[PDB]
Order: structure tokens, then C-alpha cells, then sequence
């Protein structure tokens, strides 16, 4: 074996969601690191209970981004609705916790879907993830979406069948990638 | 079955060369390499002209009237798209007739001038023509830049076959690695003849030595420690010509050349002067020395004595190589 | 369960030359070449994780390129732990010149280590993965984002403590951090 064995596979038609917190390093900064954790704990919890309903499978908890992945590890035509499901049932999540808590927690939503490599990398510490281009692009349709919103793209869009009523999304005036990419985005309504 | 040979070498040293051959031996349309050979030429002449000044000490005109025609040239040298007016191969072929633009001409491993120089200088009155029509060796002749990686796939005798194409040059070389894994074999190139020049790169390192150390890096690198590799010691016609010709010493740029004695089991062509054979196989064991220092067993050197503009050569050789790989 | 921390010393080595590196196409299986390379890194950096010198060393995860570690998680004697994670920054230089040398790149490192309380454990519902969370995670990841190659920015807090190990440190200035505001920071000294 001249390169170590790697434990990746690629899988095609799959959606992948991404969730962050705004404004994660200010409210670090005035809240305990105690009670940080026990709003975060308290909050992806729920988010990891309703992936499996969902039918999502949550990859990395990235402090304060979220992100999970729809069509694996088996394939699924509904995967598309699955994110989008997912996202609506996050937002709604953090309403909850946001005022159970009093804290000033709010979430962007991207969503994108495309080809991506899953697996691991590394000898040491193994966690499940993704990577490609259609992730790095899910990833800035985050960076790019609008709070508490589900931003997603033209992708995405054609694997929905038509079942959610969206906007223009602007995604290009929030965000150089997806300009400099030509992305056209959109918000659900 | 499925073999799949990664061409890797320093820029200029003959892999794309390698590659046409393939197409021309076992694979509107050609019409779209004219803009390309006249490209070359319009390189060549501005390149041999505008290094006469800069030269040490400077190569002089033979002809007063052909510093008119110099000016014409330099003028035209940056030009975006050219259109190739007539006047332009009169000139061209005006300046490649002085003697002084000859005498520049011999020093050009003093500076950067591409290979197929003297060939397309001599074709220009062919070159010219509207309904010019590129021969084999004019598309083998032409030279432009690779960058990326370009699969070229083939069959000899049922026998499939994946060629991977790579950029030489530095900034090239970072891209050979997605092309490690699952290798059948390597095909390493090097331009022989190139001992008294330097690459374009930083215009110091030597051209061999560049080769050398490539070569090393190849051969003991982590990720190739049983991939065999079949080494072509290209431009042997370059080599013979420049060793024949007796002006640029390979001693003076190798000390260790003089302590060299042609080996034994030496096998010269026929007719081949026992100079030509002393440098060709010098520059071979030199290959040798690093390919004999380590692996022992798990990978084997394979060396030949290449001409990649000489498809007759490359079927010859191309053979050996295909004996190599299903003994193994 | 979770535990809190008092002094624990976050790191954060970037590789900001990767993204670029990556590219998708037929000739590297859409980017699995590129993902192959970045494995044999990620595992080079693991195996110094072996050195006795590194068992203080807590290898927390990799984000994307970059990797992520810790030490004292396992409690100026009770300040070691931290010129120990400088060291460890420096280990991981030599094992990225090291691929280097064999991939014909040019990768450069670019680290941010920082020192202070945090929370240990797991949270979620799914898999139990440890982590660790607080502001002073937050502004080690800062002092890698705002980062130079080739140099390991440090806060001043964290100057003051590599000073009395020996450590000599260079002013980076007065940085407008997001979400902290001007935060002065050093560079670590070659
Ligand atoms: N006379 C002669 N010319 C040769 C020989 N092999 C290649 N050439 C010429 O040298 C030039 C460079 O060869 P080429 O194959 O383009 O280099 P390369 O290795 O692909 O170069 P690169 O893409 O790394 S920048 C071409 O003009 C080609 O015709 C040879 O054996 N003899
Ligand atoms: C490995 C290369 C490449 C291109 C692959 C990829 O999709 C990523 O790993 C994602 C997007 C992807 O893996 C999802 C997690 C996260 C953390 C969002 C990654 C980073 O943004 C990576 O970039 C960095 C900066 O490490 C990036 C973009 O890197
Ligand atoms: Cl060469
Ligand atoms: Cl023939
Ligand atoms: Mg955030
Ligand atoms: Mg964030
Ligand atoms: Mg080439």
C-alpha cells in the first residue's frame, strides 16, 4: 500500500443543509461558558431528533454550524423535500428556545443539492463527513441565506417537484461566491 | 485488461510528443494546428532576433537592409491576434538567410528558443502557402504549452491502454499527484540533448540537472516505491548532432564526463560514431546511478534511447515497452 | 458527561492554500485525488499525536483542512502545556514540508493558538463526539482566520505565558476582531 487505505465513496443526487448561528463569537462573549453550552446542548439535541424524522443524517456540530445530509447513506428521491422539511422544523426549534430561554439565538438555512464524497479522513478522532463542491457551495448559501429563512438553490429547487411556494432569493447580493458563481437563489416562503 | 502510464518529466522534454505519436500509430480538424506552427514561427524569428543585442558579447548583422526588416519584427513581436500578412514570411525569411541571425542562431542555448526553430524556418515558403496543409511532422514539430492533465486512451492488440499527458514546469508538477494511485507504470522523459541549457523557469538551473533531480524526487518518492518507471532519453538526434558538432563541450557543464568510458555490453546502432555512443550512454548512467541506489526489488528502471519526432523510433521503442509490462 | 476547564490551550492550523488546490474533474475522479492527498496530510499530522513528547496533545477534530487540538484537558509547571502546543505547531510545519517535498506543492500552515476556560464533553442526540466549547475557542479560531502564513498568531494573554517559557514574541498590532472588537495579538518568533 503506497497511500493509506481511504474510506470515502461517492454518492450523486444527494441535498445538503447547513445551519448557523448569527452573531455565535458575541454571544459567546456575554453569556457563561456554562450556560453557552447548556442553550447549544439544549437546542441540537432537538435538532438530532428531528434529522432522524427527517430522514437527514446529521454530520459535525462546528460550534455553532449545523449541518446534515439528505440521500445517504442509502439513496432517496424524497431527499430534497427531507432538508427542506428539516429546515422548517429547525426554525421553528430555535422560536422555541428563544423564548424558553430568553437568549438571543437565530439561524441562516442553506440548502443545495449535488454530488458529494462522504467518509472520513485520518487515522485518529474518525467523524462522518462531506466534502465537494456542491457542499462548499450548500456552505455559502448559508453564509449568503437570511435569517430565520430557508435559502436554497435552483438545484434544489428542481428536485422539490414544485411542492413549496419560494421568492427570489438575491442570494448573489449577499454573498461574492454564489454571485461570482452565477447562482440563482431563492427563499422559501 | 486496463493499463494506465502517467508521462512525467520537466517542461519541454518531450511528453505531448510522446502522446501524438500514440494517436498516429494506434488511434476542419488538423486545419486548427496551422494557427499553431505559425505561431512557432513567428516566435522563433522574434526570439533569435531580439536575443542578438542582449547576448554577450552582441551577434552583429551581415546585412545593413536586414535591420530594417529587425525593426519590422520587434514592432509586431506583441501583437494580440497577427494576421500573417505576406510581408511578414518575406521578412522572416529575409532575416533567417543573414548570417549574423545564423551565427545568433547557434548560440541559442545561450537564451530560450524552442525546438522546432530550424524546422519551421526552413518550411517558410511551405508554411506561407493558403492552401498550406500540415504534414505528420509538422504536427509533430509543433509546440505548445500543456497545462492540467489530459487522458489520451488507445489499443494495441486487444490490449487497452490510458495515457496520462502532464504539465513539466514547476507550477505544473503539483497536479501530478492526483495521478499516483493505481499507476500501471511511469514513463519519464527527459531532453538528452539539453545538457548546455537552462530552464526557463528561473534561467539558471541546468536543463539535465533539472531532469536529475526530478528524477530523483520520482524515483524515491513515498508514494511510488513499486511503480516501475520505463525512462526515455529523449532528443537523441539533438544529442548526436550537438555532441558531433564539437562546439558545446558535455564536460564543461558535467566535470564527471571526463572520467567516463563507454561500458561493455554497449549497444551502438549501426554506423553510430563511438562519440555519440560515449554521451548518450553517459547521460544514461547517470539516470542509472539514482535508480540503482534504492527500491532493490520492489521497482525496476527500464531505460531507452528515444526520438519522439521519429515515429518510426516510437513504434520501436513503444514495442519494448509493451514487453515490459505484460512480462511483469 | 460535561466538565469545565480552567486553563486549556486551543490551536488551529489551517491549510488556507488547500481550497484552491481542489479542484473536480474525469481525470481526478471529481476531486477524490485531491481528497487523497488531503488524507495522507491528516494522517501524517496523527501520527505525531504518538510522540512522547505530544501525550498532553488532544486531537479534537479536523474542519475541513484545518486541524483543531488542545492541551491540558488531561489535569510555571502549570503553565508547560501551552509552549508544549507551540511545539506541536511547529511539528505539524515540518510534516506539511515533508508531503511537500514528495507532491511537488507548496502547502503553508497558518495558526492561531490561544489559552483559558472551556467546557469538555458531548452534546446532541446522535453520536458521542467530544468536543469543546467557550469564547476562548472562539478567539483561537480568530487568531488562525486573521492569520499569516508561516506564523502562529497568539493572543496577549497567550504572549505573556510563551514569554516566561523562553518564547519571544513579536507585536501584530491592534486588530478589529469580529465579534470582540481591537484585540491586541503577537506572532510567535522563529
Ligand atoms: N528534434 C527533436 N525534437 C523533439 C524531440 N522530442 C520532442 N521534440 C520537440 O520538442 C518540443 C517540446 O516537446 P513537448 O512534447 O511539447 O514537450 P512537453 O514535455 O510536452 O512539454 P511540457 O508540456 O512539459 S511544457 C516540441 O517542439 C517537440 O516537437 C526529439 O526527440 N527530437
Ligand atoms: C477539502 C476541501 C474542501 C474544498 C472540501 C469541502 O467541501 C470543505 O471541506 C467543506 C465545505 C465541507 O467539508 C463541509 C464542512 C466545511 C467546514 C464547511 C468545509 C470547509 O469549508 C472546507 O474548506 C476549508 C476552509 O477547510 C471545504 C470547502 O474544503
Ligand atoms: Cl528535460
Ligand atoms: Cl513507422
Ligand atoms: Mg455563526
Ligand atoms: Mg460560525
Ligand atoms: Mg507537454
Amino acid at each position: 500500500m503506497m497511500f493509506h487505505k481511504i474510506y470515502i465513496q461517492k454518492h450523486d443526487n444527494v441535498s445538503i443543509l447547513f445551519a448557523d448561528i448569527e452573531g455565535f463569537t458575541s454571544l459567546a462573549s456575554q453569556c457563561t461558558a456554562q450556560e453557552l453550552v447548556m442553550t447549544l446542548n439544549e437546542l441540537f439535541a432537538r435538532f438530532d431528533k428531528l434529522a432522524a424524522e427527517n430522514h437527514c443524517l446529521r454530520i459535525k456540530i462546528l460550534g455553532d454550524c449545523y449541518y446534515c445530509v439528505s440521500g445517504l447513506p442509502e439513496a432517496r428521491a424524497d431527499h430534497a423535500h427531507c432538508c427542506v422539511e428539516m429546515g422548517m422544523d429547525m426554525i421553528e426549534a430555535i422560536s422555541l428556545v428563544r423564548e424558553m430561554t430568553g437568549v438571543n439565538v437565530n439561524m441562516r438555512v442553506g440548502i443545495h443539492s449535488g454530488r458529494v464524497h462522504c467518509g472520513v479522513l485520518g487515522l485518529r478522532k474518525w467523524q462522518f463527513d462531506v466534502w465537494s463542491n456542491d457542499v462548499t457551495l450548500a456552505n455559502h448559501m448559508e453564509a449568503g441565506g437570511k435569517a430565520g429563512r430557508i435559502h436554497i438553490t435552483k438545484a434544489t429547487l428542481s428536485y422539490l417537484n414544485g411542492d413549496y411556494e419560494v421568492e427570489p432569493g438575491c442570494g448573489g447580493e449577499r454573498n461574492a461566491y454564489l454571485k461570482e458563481h452565477s447562482i440563482e437563489t431563492f427563499l422559501i416562503l | 485488461a486496463t493499463h494506465r502510464l502517467l508521462l512525467l518529466g520537466a517542461g519541454e522534454s518531450g511528453k505531448s510528443t510522446i502522446v501524438k505519436q500514440m494517436r498516429i500509430l494506434h488511434v476542419g480538424e488538423k486545419a486548427t494546428k496551422v494557427q499553431d506552427i505559425k505561431n512557432n514561427l513567428k516566435e522563433a524569428i522574434e526570439t533569435i532576433v531580439a536575443a542578438m543585442s542582449n547576448l554577450v558579447p552582441p551577434v552583429e548583422l551581415a546585412n545593413p537592409e536586414n535591420q530594417f526588416r529587425v525593426d519590422y519584427i520587434l514592432s509586431v513581436m506583441n501583437v494580440p491576434d497577427f494576421d500573417f500578412p505576406p510581408e511578414f514570411y518575406e521578412h522572416a525569411k529575409a532575416l533567417w538567410e543573414d548570417e549574423g541571425v545564423r551565427a545568433c542562431y547557434e548560440r541559442s542555448n545561450e537564451y530560450q528558443l524552442i525546438d522546432c526553430a530550424q524546422y519551421f524556418l526552413d518550411k517558410i515558403d511551405v508554411i506561407k502557402q493558403d492552401d498550406y496543409v500540415p504534414s505528420d511532422q509538422d504536427l509533430l514539430r509543433c509546440r505548445v504549452l500543456t497545462s492540467g492533465i489530459f487522458e489520451t486512451k488507445f489499443q494495441v492488440d486487444k490490449v487497452n491502454f490510458h495515457m496520462f499527458d502532464v504539465g513539466g514546469q514547476r507550477d505544473e508538477r503539483r497536479k501530478w499527484i492526483q495521478c499516483f494511485n493505481d499507476v500501471t507504470a511511469i514513463i519519464f522523459v527527459v531532453a538528452s540533448s539539453s545538457y548546455n541549457m537552462v530552464i526557463r523557469e528561473d534561467n539558471q538551473t541546468n536543463r539535465l540537472q533539472e531532469a536529475l533531480n526530478l528524477f530523483k524526487s520520482i524515483w524515491n518518492n513515498r508514494w511510488l516505491r513499486t511503480i516501475s518507471v520505463i525512462l526515455f532519453l529523449n532528443k537523441q538526434d539533438l544529442l548526436a548532432e550537438k555532441v558531433l558538432a564539437g562546439k558545446s563541450k558535455i564536460e564543461d557543464y558535467f566535470p564527471e564526463f571526463a572520467r567516463y568510458t563507454t561500458p561493455e555490453d554497449a549497444t551502438p546502432e549501426p554506423g553510430e560514431d563511438p562519440r555519440v555512443t560515449r554521451a548518450k550512454y553517459f547521460i544514461r548512467d547517470e539516470f542509472l546511478r539514482i535508480s540503482t541506489a534504492s527500491g532493490d526489488g520492489r521497482h525496476y528502471c527500464y531505460p531507452h534511447f528515444t526520438c519522439a519526432v521519429d515515429t518510426e523510433n516510437i513504434r520501436r521503442v513503444f514495442n519494448d515497452c509493451r514487453d515490459i509490462i505484460q512480462r511483469m | 458527561y460535561h466538565q469545565s476547564y480552567d486553563c486549556v490551550c486551543v490551536m488551529f492550523a489551517s491549510i488556507p492554500d488547500f481550497k484552491e488546490f481542489y479542484t473536480e474533474s474525469d481525470v481526478n475522479k471529481e476531486g477524490l485525488e485531491c481528497l487523497r492527498l488531503l488524507n495522507e496530510i491528516i494522517a501524517d499530522f496523527d501520527d505525531l499525536l504518538s510522540k512522547p513528547k505530544f501525550s498532553g496533545v488532544e486531537k479534537i477534530k479536523t474542519i475541513g483542512s484545518t486541524y483543531m487540538a488542545a492541551t491540558g484537558l488531561s489535569a510555571e509547571r502549570q503553565y508547560m502545556h501551552i509552549g508544549t502546543m507551540v511545539e506541536f505547531a511547529y511539528a505539524l510545519v515540518g510534516k506539511l514540508d515533508a508531503i511537500n517535498k514528495h507532491s511537488f506543492n507548496d502547502f503553508k500552515l497558518r495558526v492561531g493558538i490561544n489559552h483559558g476556560p472551556v467546557i469538555a464533553g458531548v452534546i446532541g442526540a446522535q453520536k458521542p463526539q467530544y468536543d469543546i466549547w467557550g469564547n476562548t475557542v472562539n478567539v483561537a479560531s480568530r487568531m488562525d482566520s486573521t492569520g499569516v502564513l508561516d506564523k502562529i498568531q497568539v493572543t496577549e494573554e497567550t504572549s505573556l505565558i510563551l514569554q516566561t517559557l523562553g518564547y519571544t514574541c513579536t507585536c501584530r498590532g491592534i486588530i478589529n476582531v469580529k465579534g470582540k472588537g481591537d484585540l491586541k495579538t503577537y506572532f510567535v518568533n522563529t
